C-alpha cells in the first residue's frame, strides 16, 4: 500500500 | 479548470472534496533536494522542515464557497514562491507540504 512519500508525490507533484 | 481536473485525476476528490491542495511544477528531484536546504521549524513546532532557497512554480487549489460533494469546485491561483516541506526517512525525502511563502 501507499507510503507517505508516494502519497506526497501523488497529491502534490505535477512536474 | 486545471484544479478541478487534477484534484480528480489524482484521486483527491473522487470520494470527497478536499478544501485546499497545492501542486508543484518542478522536477521531482529538484523538490526532493529541498530536504537538504534551509532547515526551519514546522507549524506544529517540529523542526524537520526545510524551505527552498528559491521560489518554485505552484498553483493553489482552493474550494469555493459553493462547493459540495459530488460537485467540488475550486479556484485556481498560480504563483511562484518558496515551498516548505517536512522531511522524513532514508532517503530523506518530503512527506508533507507545510507551506509556501
Amino acid at each position: 500500500k501507499e507510503t507517505a512519500a508516494a502519497k506526497a508525490e501523488r497529491q502534490h507533484m505535477d512536474s | 479548470n486545471y484544479c478541478n481536473q487534477m484534484m480528480k485525476s489524482r484521486n483527491l476528490t473522487k470520494d470527497r472534496c478536499k478544501p485546499v491542495n497545492t501542486f508543484v511544477h518542478e522536477s521531482l528531484a529538484d523538490v526532493q533536494a529541498v530536504c537538504s536546504q534551509k532547515n526551519v521549524a514546522c507549524k506544529n513546532g517540529q523542526t524537520n522542515c526545510y524551505q527552498s532557497y528559491s521560489t518554485m512554480s505552484i498553483t493553489d487549489c482552493r474550494e469555493t464557497g459553493s462547493s459540495k460533494y459530488p460537485n467540488c469546485a475550486y479556484k485556481t491561483t498560480q504563483a511562484n514562491k518558496h515551498i516548505i516541506v517536512a522531511c522524513e526517512g532514508n532517503p530523506y525525502v518530503p512527506v508533507h507540504f507545510d507551506a509556501s511563502v
